[PDB]
């Protein structure tokens, strides 16, 4: 009755604040209501604003576009449509799943994570190095040379 | 009269490694077909694949290749009614194989601050204990 | 009189599913007795379309033989015969055309490459250029869209084939997509199309645009945890030195 | 018997500083009465050298005709016509020729243009591609240096040249360098080089070597720069942090 809707490029993988042209081609006429998903998440009415959202309408076709795109405009977009057809018969779209690229130079990554496992290292024996000199140092500061008087292992432990 | 499941809006997978798509539908055993397609309006018509394997139609692709990125739509027949899905999308990202240092930005990040609070106050009590030692020292001196 | 047979390109085949056959009869006197009739191995009658060129400047005349078969005949290498009963010829000419001999296949790899800084400094105009290197045959049809609308051939070229250097066998091509700095400057995304038989879906797509760092990571860095431990870290460094000098300080007093 | 004329060439124009005007006749059967000689428009006569070549295996002979005149002249577009008579001309054979049309003679405009990261990504080869497009003249050499070497035509290729669209009459060309992947580690120089008759300095060259160079973006690099500190002040913390350590240990010990 009312399942004739049509899409667009899906996947869309974008840079942050970049464009891209929606629309909600149909073979029907009826109400129309813009919806985002991110996640699995409850779907979610999306509101008008200028510069941000546009909306023109060609006639049959609901064009849509979407400027100043942040991480938070992840996730899967689609347009619903109103059924009003004695049933309740409700269609919606199939979706257009946007994603937001991390731009790392796909090379740079490799050289940051090399370097955060170079400081947990560092919290590695710089923790096991703070937690032995207080109690080594009230020993000395109470008063290792008794240990000695009474051979590398046991020094080592 | 019958409806089909649409499947994931897009899909990723890592490149040489199997990806397997997916065609669910409300049908018993129904004409199922594989339309491989591009993303916008190209020259040329939509590129049927092989007929998939098992009751459900799944694809399968034993070493994928940069090439395959595209949609992937099943088409249904059943008693001859014809019906539409939306389409999957493949694609290869080639992720980062290291995961040593506790994989998760904020994770990573997170123990960065917490280095920071935890060694500068390991730190600063070594100071009180330098500076206990030394009156007592003193004391003991005189 | 040479006659040659020619097989029809990649792009009609794709595009009418039904390849053409090719009888090219050249340098004909007279073309009143002039008949092309197309068949196959097995004798089987088919349609033969005739039409004539215009005639060159010598004085000769041409002609061309056009069959409709379906592409499985030729991915079968299929055998098809054209006779041609000229006044001209001493005796009928029997020729055969089917598909060559297996030969190593590579799909395409095909790379855009955006316009150079020094380029877009002359603020004149732009020309995308896709490279498509690494393929064996040499029937390669590349397309470029703009928006998802197709773009004629009069605002682009694509250099024929040439064989790759370093590797016999392989052939590599360009295409220039020459563009208005007006449109360029908005943004827009383009891409060339590249259909080729070796491909193992025939045919593939490939985008730049402005961006030029459009690597695809998903979301795994700038956050603002980032921030927060860079700000966390200036307090880290203020602290820990006015400790250190408050130490040195307490060492005097 | 055919008469044809050549146009003088620039190379001794450059070099002898005069310019040769040549009237090939060839298809000869008797020369003992042959009378070619140069003349102008206006019927003045000009000096004509008369250059006999060895006998063509098709039984013809042939002939030449040589004038030097100042190039000034020839670059006003002046008309001269070679005059050939023999006994078995009917007529004579006067072809009337002038300066071909010059055209706009744009110089070319070289963008040298840098590999694509997704053909580096590979490891195997990345291939150097100069776009040098916007030249009037045919003709054109583009040549690869390598730290100031020729390179050879066995390693690199280069496209004939082709019109370019949106300029009817306007020419450009292209080229790629194919290297190896630790040839491209290594940072060497490439460059191409471009002759044409319309540059200035009868030579240009762009300089795209090493292993990067450089490009500047939107934003992008800002939490770059963000981290390079931050990573620059945990440096700095921990040899604060190490100094007070070993301040205490010296003052405890
Ligand atoms: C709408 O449906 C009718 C009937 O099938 C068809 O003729 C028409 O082309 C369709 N319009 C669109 C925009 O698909
Ligand atoms: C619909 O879109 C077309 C193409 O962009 C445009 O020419 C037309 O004016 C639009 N409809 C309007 C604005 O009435
Ligand atoms: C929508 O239409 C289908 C097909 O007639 C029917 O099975 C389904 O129950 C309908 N849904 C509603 C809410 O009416
Ligand atoms: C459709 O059903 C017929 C039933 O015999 C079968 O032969 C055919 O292969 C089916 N379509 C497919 C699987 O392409
Ligand atoms: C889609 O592409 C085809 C082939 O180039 C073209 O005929 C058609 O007009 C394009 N889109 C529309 C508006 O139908």
């Amino acid at each position: 009755p009312c399942s004739q809707i049509w899409q667009h490029p899906r996947f869309a993988a974008k840079k942050r604040s970049s464009m891209v042209k929606f629309h909600c081609y149909t073979n029907h006429s009826g109400a129309l209501t813009w919806f985002r998903k991110r996640g699995s998440q409850q779907p979610q009415e999306l509101v008008s604003e200028e510069g941000r959202i546009v909306q023109t309408q060609n006639g049959s076709v609901y064009t849509l576009t979407i400027q100043n795109i942040q991480y938070e405009d992840n996730g899967i977009y689609f347009c619903k449509q109103k059924c009003d057809s004695a049933n309740h018969n409700v269609t919606d779209s199939c979706g257009t799943e946007l994603l937001v690229l991390g731009f790392s130079t796909l090379d740079q990554l490799k050289r940051r994570n090399t370097l955060k496992d170079g400081i947990i290292l560092i919290q590695t024996l710089l923790i096991i190095l703070f937690i032995i000199v207080p109690i080594f140092l009230l020993l000395d500061k109470d008063d290792g040379l008794n240990i000695d008087q009474t051979e590398d292992i046991v020094t080592l432990r | 009269a019958l409806r089909v499941e649409g499947g994931p809006p897009s899909l990723t997978v890592n490149l040489g490694e199997e990806a397997r798509l997916t065609c669910e539908n409300n049908g018993r055993n129904p004409n199922i077909t594989w339309w491989f397609s591009l993303q916008s309006n190209i020259t040329w018509p939509p590129v049927p694949l092989g007929p998939g394997q098992g009751t459900t139609g799944q694809l399968f692709f034993p070493e994928v290749n940069k090439n395959h990125r595209g949609l992937y739509w099943c088409q249904v027949i059943e008693n001859n009614i014809l019906k539409r899905s939306c389409g999957t999308y493949l694609r290869v990202r080639n992720p980062v194989p290291r995961p040593f240092l506790d994989m998760g930005e904020g994770t990573k990040n997170r123990i960065i601050t917490a280095e920071g609070i935890i060694l500068l106050f390991c730190a600063v009590v070594p100071g009180t204990l330098l500076l206990f030692r030394k009156r007592w020292q003193n004391e003991k001196f005189g | 009189i040479l006659t040659f047979t020619i097989p029809p390109s990649f792009a009609d085949i794709f595009l009418s599913k039904s390849a053409n056959l090719t009888c090219l009869v050249s340098n004909l006197a007279t073309y009143e007795t002039l008949n092309i009739s197309w068949a196959s191995q097995s004798g089987e009658p088919l349609e033969t379309k005739i039409k004539i060129m215009e005639s060159h400047p010598n004085g000769t005349f041409s002609a061309k033989g056009v069959a409709s078969v379906c592409v499985e005949d030729w991915n079968n290498r299929k055998e098809f015969v054209c006779t041609v009963t000229h006044r001209d010829l001493p005796s009928p000419q029997k020729k055969f055309i089917s598909k060559p001999n297996e030969v190593h296949k590579h799909p395409p790899a095909v790379y855009l490459l955006p316009p150079a800084r020094e380029q877009l400094n002359l603020r004149e105009s732009a020309t995308v250029t896709c490279l498509v290197k690494g393929f064996s045959p040499a029937d390669i049809s590349v397309q470029w869209l703009q928006r998802g609308q197709l773009l004629p051939q009069e605002k682009y070229v694509t250099s024929a084939p040439m064989p790759e250097p370093g590797a016999p066998g392989f052939y590599f091509t360009h295409s220039i997509l020459t563009v208005t700095e007006e449109e360029w400057n908005s943004g827009e995304t383009y891409t060339c199309v590249v259909g080729h038989e070796a491909l193992p879906h025939l045919v593939t797509e490939r985008t730049v645009d402005k961006s030029t760092e459009g690597e695809v990571n998903a979301e795994e860095e700038g956050f603002e945890n980032l921030w927060t431990t860079a700000s966390t870290f200036i307090v880290l460094f203020l602290l820990s030195l006015f400790y250190s000098t408050t130490v040195t300080l307490f060492k005097v007093k």
